[PDB]
């Protein structure tokens, strides 16, 4: 009590981004 | 004891995250209380830069994305984590897990929140050995990671 939603948001941003960027192999 | 393999492969990594950027930082028990934490370390480092070049490409610096405080740090690692291994595991993946990491630390260093290191630290070592090590085992362990960085 609390995490602004706000902030959620740019982490879940975050994770979707790296996800994006990933190759398999490395 | 392979637990114990995956937390000095992320102390010496962290270590040298922070050495290089000029805080030192020291977590390592080999001991007092060519080493698979070193050359993990090194293949480890060289996959995660070729990553942040692709990464910064396209997006703003991850140390923009994090509002760092003592308080939000284990929700920030928490959430960022699940969201990146939700439907699997894979080298690459690893890879990113280990420089979120990383810039998480580099990140409380810069945000006078030092202490916040040796969270992360322990929280990484744990997701290893509890989500990442069967993934690991069963495609060949470390060793086949590192040979793909010769």
């Amino acid at each position: 009590e609390y995490i602004k939603d706000c902030v959620f948001k740019d982490w879940e941003e975050l994770g979707e981004e790296i996800r994006l960027k990933v190759f398999v192999l490395g | 004891r392979s637990g114990y393999d995956n937390r000095e492969i992320v102390m010496k990594y962290i270590h040298y995250k922070l050495s290089q950027r000029g805080y030192e930082w020291d977590a390592g028990d080999d001991a007092e209380e060519g080493t698979e934490s070193e050359v993990v370390h090194l293949a480890l480092r060289q996959a995660g830069d070729d990553f942040s070049r692709r990464y910064r490409r396209d997006f703003a610096e991850m140390s923009s994305q994090l509002h760092l405080t003592p308080f939000t740090a284990r929700g920030c690692f928490a959430t960022v984590v699940e969201e990146l291994f939700r439907d699997g595991v894979n080298w690459g993946r690893i890879v990113a897990f280990f420089e979120f990491g990383g810039v998480m630390c580099v990140e409380s260093v810069n945000r006078e929140m030092s202490p916040l290191v040796d969270n992360i630290a322990l929280w990484m070592t744990e997701y290893l050995n509890r989500h990442l090590h069967t993934w690991i085992q069963d495609n060949g362990g470390w060793d086949a990671f590192v040979e793909l960085y010769g």
